[PDB]
């Protein structure tokens, strides 16, 4: 019990208790005990995912053997699935684990809702119509997918999820919310309470920048520094003053290239306002748009055209009481600002049906604070991906102005697939295969760029490597993608952190990887 | 022996060429064989970077692996270094670690070290093709890298290939990493980018002991002043960081000193992390910088693609994003460089100005240098921090100039820190 | 002269910066729209990592040029 808080230290401090509760609430499901989706599966099961299970027809090979670190020799022979659930159990005692000893086809073929039981599911080195058939499947069911495939160097992960909106979206940097520009009641109450004159340097940096702006308001009609040079005159005006060498006078003098503007409605946090899903509310719209609007009628009543405020302020040289006091002076709008965003919930919930307190309170008030941060993630459905009318040509034919772009290993993975759906096998498997092969695929390559009718100029470079890789997956390649698909996976659960568009690429090859919106 | 398949996924690579190859590359059927047999590998950290490094490499073909590393099991790790069992606490790492891989892959061949990296000395790493790098800590990685330079032999001018270690190290901290190739004495070394690092965070005294505005400053007040003065468990007695009772009374005392000034956010989760000055971590980013450079030393020894080139950073809170790029190497760097480091002194200099020029200098810290010149075949020990006798029979030098000290015109001097076993050296000038 | 400074999560961001100003502001100008304190800004530009004293034009900074921000890490 807390012998697991002690265990799962290290990342409580990334997504907390109710991270690792989303987490250890989960039901993940793995398409294939091969390399890359048993270092996927190994990344979950460590951190605590609730329970997992393996679908897997294959049969455990030499090959399959050779490159898992959860398969063993005497695992050869066995289904790959079952043998694999062995060793990944054997990570975590709490973690549940589970087999079907089934092959992806041969499940959506007869029982095609068997994975409506999964919060996410995770395919791995899966053939372009298993892909395709699966995708839809999914799509159709409100389950997220993600598609990850490991070939030669190459590394491929596409993610599809229809919508995947969130609020702690955990940003590394952010100007802050200290309302200068924009100033509420208490906080000028506040700010006057003091005196410029009658504590040199114990005062907070901004009740500094405050009484100091509040005089060059009145030096030239309430005007706020707009013109660099202009601030730069503000800044020698606060200059003036340090009756002397004081640290925190000499801080507020950097404070200006930001203190002044921190407040406007992000072009995020606009685009959800306005979107459709927003203005239009029904009974079925889920509780994170329903937040987004009371937002919205906030902005438009209590806010006066601003967001809640978020409550917080940095750490600025100054008085252990004067420090604490300023603290409380945003510590409270942020209440008060969030119990009126509070309220935009209660009659919305209203207006459409639902029990007024169908939104707990922590919601709120991780809502309000987080409220410049939200981000709402749409991914192209698959089958959208993949259609001759649908395709994304000019994201694929931009990228290629440069004959190295990622994006040609992924135009390269289509003809490997069109490929292996011609000849019923990959382009050098054998040794002696890959001369052959090479002018095959290349055939392929041009075959697959006119249905799409895609005028770029591949090197003949790649047509050969994708030879040499005989359809591989090298550990160390499937270990890398194990390693960031698990992560968004984390993501899609606990729905924490911002997961990539729609595919990401990685040559292991030059070390780079590229994210694009197919 | 080994069955029928077992490398056909590394096979691929050494059995056949390629337009990306290498230009010392040779498909030869002889080369794994040969990479299995020979191929001698360090790696240097066995907590997660470590832990991921050792299954990759073991699974791309090396057998011959040695692991360092001076540290214990602790529960703590369990999230992401699974070579541990909850029954392996207690137990050396580098120990349980071989111990792991040597039974999980068949015939692999790993040999613990439970060693402080600082423990050998240059015989033991020129034993080495390759080192891979999983450390905690700065200090760590600018004396390792001083090390392998200290390796490298120029004979006349000319730096004779064959004595370049090629050492390949990786960071990792939250869901933001970087993996790294360097080739001491060609690419940058550790020091060639030393001010990449991030700033120090230390809260000034004056807040700690009288003007408390964080949790934090609660805590460190407990933990750095309030522990001292009232030797809680026993007089001498030090805290222990991983003592749940040692950390339950700074907590505890924390929420005191915390009233006393009207602040929350004294939680024992903080105050674990601040005592600790702990750093979030997951099996994830591990896993991705890990098999990156497991990667690469794998190009390094085989050929059967490009090195990467430099550096490598990666972020995984918004999405995917990953920037490489290549390191310029300081010509001037205080440790690849290939002459002292011509310093620039008016005659007048103190000297205890020169003990700042160095710890003071972004250029390249010193923790706790050491100077020592030349003045009659003699050499003078001018100061010290080492030794603590001989710290007193010095400290008046930080006084006397330098020509009041015999310290004449375009002679070199000498400095040795705890943070490099390599001798760095300075042509003195006066201006 | 107009720059392109790619952020620490690829979000790339453009900035107006006559070639006398030094890097040093480059990063007040980074830190006013992102909110990146220029303590822990490290800017690199074909490799070379900009020295803060330096100036965009002793890094050969012309307009079409886009500058990485770049972090190393510590723990393992
Ligand atoms: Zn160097």
């Amino acid at each position: 019990k807390l012998l697991k808080e002690q265990k799962y230290d290290r990342q409580l401090r990334l997504w907390g208790d109710h991270g690792q509760e989303a987490l250890e609430s989960a039901h993940v499901c793995l398409i294939n005990a091969t390399a890359t989706g048993t270092e996927i599966l190994k990344n979950l099961v460590l951190p605590g995912i609730g329970s997992f299970t393996i679908i897997d027809g294959n049969q455990v090979s030499g090959e399959d053997a050779g490159n898992n670190f959860f398969l063993q020799r005497s695992s050869i022979g066995k289904n790959r699935a079952e043998a694999a659930m062995e060793f990944l159990q054997e990570l975590n005692s709490d973690v549940s684990g589970s087999f079907v000893e089934e092959s992806p086809e041969n499940l959506l073929d007869n029982d095609p809702s068997f994975f409506c039981r999964f919060t996410v599911v995770v395919a791995t080195q899966l053939p372009e119509s298993t892909s395709l058939r699966l995708a839809d499947v999914l799509w159709n069911s409100q389950i997220p997918l993600l598609i990850c495939r490991t070939y030669g160097l190459v590394g491929y992960m596409r993610i599809i999820i229809k919508e995947h909106p969130v609020i702690e979206s955990h940003p590394d940097n952010a100007l802050e919310d200290l309302r200068l520009d924009k100033p509420f009641p208490e906080l000028r109450e506040h700010f006057q309470s003091y005196d410029l004159d009658h504590d040199h340097s114990h005062t907070p940096w901004i009740v500094i920048i405050a009484k100091y702006l509040a005089q060059w308001y009145s030096e030239t009609n309430g005007r706020i520094p707009k013109t660099y040079k202009e601030k730069e005159d503000f800044r020698d005006l606060i200059r003036q003053g340090i009756l002397k060498d004081e640290e925190n006078f000499e801080e507020a003098i950097k404070n200006v290239n930001t203190a002044l503007n921190t407040t406007q409605i992000p072009s995020s946090i606009e685009d959800i306002f306005n979107d459709d899903r927003c203005i239009n509310i029904t009974k079925q719209t889920p509780s994170f748009w329903i937040l987004a609007r009371a937002l919205k009628e906030f902005v438009a009543k209590e806010g006066q055209g601003n967001l809640p405020v978020r409550g917080t302020i940095p750490d600025m040289i100054a008085d252990s009481g004067k420090y604490i006091k300023l603290q409380n002076v945003y510590r409270e709008k942020a209440k008060k600002d969030a119990a009126a965003v509070g309220n935009h919930v209660a009659k919305l919930l209203q207006s459409i049906g639902q029990a007024p307190e169908s939104i707990s309170e922590k919601e709120l008030k991780l809502l309000c604070s987080n409220s410049a941060f939200l981000r709402v993630v749409r991914c192209r459905s698959l089958a959208e991906e993949y259609g001759l009318d649908t395709i994304n040509k000019d994201e694929i034919i931009s990228s290629m102005d440069n004959p190295d772009n990622e994006i040609v290993l992924y135009l390269m993975l289509r003809a490997v697939d069109r490929f292996h759906k011609q000849q019923g096998r990959y382009p050098g498997v054998s040794n002696y295969q890959v001369e052959e092969d090479i002018g095959k695929l290349k055939s392929c390559l041009t075959g697959f760029l006119q249905e799409y009718g895609l005028s770029v100029m591949v090197k003949d470079d790649y047509v050969h490597e994708f030879c040499r890789y005989g359809a591989a997956e090298p550990h160390t390649i499937a270990a890398f993608l194990g390693g960031a698909a698990a992560q968004e996976v984390i993501k899609i659960i606990t729905k924490q952190f911002v997961i990539f568009n729609n595919t990401y690429i990685y040559s292991g090859m030059s070390q780079t990887s590229a994210t694009f919106q197919l | 022996l080994d069955w029928e398949g077992r490398w056909n996924h590394v096979k691929k690579f050494l059995e056949r060429s390629g337009p990306f190859t290498h230009p010392d590359f040779e498909p030869s059927t002889e080369s794994l064989q040969f990479l299995l047999d020979t191929c001698k590998v360090l790696v240097i950290g066995a907590g997660g970077l470590g832990c991921e490094l050792l299954k990759n490499l073991a699974l791309s073909g090396f057998r011959q692996i040695h692991v360092i590393d001076m540290d214990t099991i602790d529960v703590s790790n369990l999230n992401r270094q699974f070579l541990f069992r909850p029954k392996d606490i207690g137990r050396p790492k580098a120990e349980v670690a071989a111990e792991f891989l040597n039974d999980r892959v068949p015939n692999c061949n790993v040999v613990p070290h439970f060693n402080k990296i600082q423990d050998f000395n240059d015989t033991f790493y020129r034993q080495f093709h390759i080192i891979v790098c999983g450390l905690d800590s700065i200090i760590a990685r600018r004396w390792i890298n001083g090390m392998l330079i200290s390796l490298l032999n120029y004979e006349d001018g000319v730096l004779d290939p064959s004595s370049i270690v090629p050492l390949i190290d990786g960071g990792t901290e939250g869901f933001k990493g970087n993996a790294r190739v360097i080739l001491p004495g060609m690419t940058a070394c550790i020091e060639c980018t030393l001010e990449l690092y991030p700033p120090q965070v230390n809260f000034p005294m004056a807040t700690i002991a009288s003007m408390p505005r964080l949790p934090e400053h609660c805590i460190e007040y407990v933990r750095m002043l309030q522990w001292p003065k009232e030797q809680p468990f026993g007089e001498g007695v030090p805290l222990d960081g991983d003592d749940p009772e040692h950390i339950q009374w700074i907590f505890q005392k924390s929420l005191e000193r915390a009233s006393q000034y009207n602040i929350r956010g004294v939680t024992y989760r903080l105050t674990q992390g601040v005592v600790k000055r702990i750093i979030p971590a997951v099996a994830s980013t591990n896993a991705v910088i890990a098999a990156v450079c497991a990667t690469e030393v794998f190009k390094i020894a085989t050929s059967a693609y490009i090195p990467l080139n430099n550096y490598l950073v990666f972020n995984d809170v918004d999405g995917l994003y990953t920037y490489t790029f290549e390191a310029e190497r300081k010509e001037n760097c205080p440790a690849c460089s290939q002459l002292p480091q011509n310093i620039q002194f008016s005659p007048s200099a103190k000297l205890q100005e020169v003990l700042d020029y160095l710890t003071n200098s972004a250029s390249l810290q010193m923790k706790s240098p050491a100077i020592t010149a030349t003045l009659e075949g003699k050499n003078r020990t001018l100061y010290l921090q080492s030794v603590t006798s001989i710290e007193e029979r010095t400290r008046p030098n930080l006084s006397k100039t330098l020509k009041e000290l015999g310290l004449v015109d375009g002679q070199e001097l000498a400095v040795a820190d705890v943070t490099t076993p390599q001798t760095v050296l300075f042509k003195l000038h006066f201006t | 002269m107009l720059i392109k400074v790619k952020t620490l999560t690829g979000k790339e961001i453009e900035i107006d910066i006559e070639p006398t100003d030094k890097v040093e502001r480059i990063k007040e100008r980074v830190e006013e729209k992102e909110g990146i304190p220029p303590q822990q800004q490290r800017l690199i530009y074909s490799g070379k990592q900009m020295n803060d004293e330096k100036t965009a034009a002793d890094y050969k900074i012309l307009g079409g040029s886009v500058l990485h921000l770049v972090l190393q890490l510590r723990g393992g």
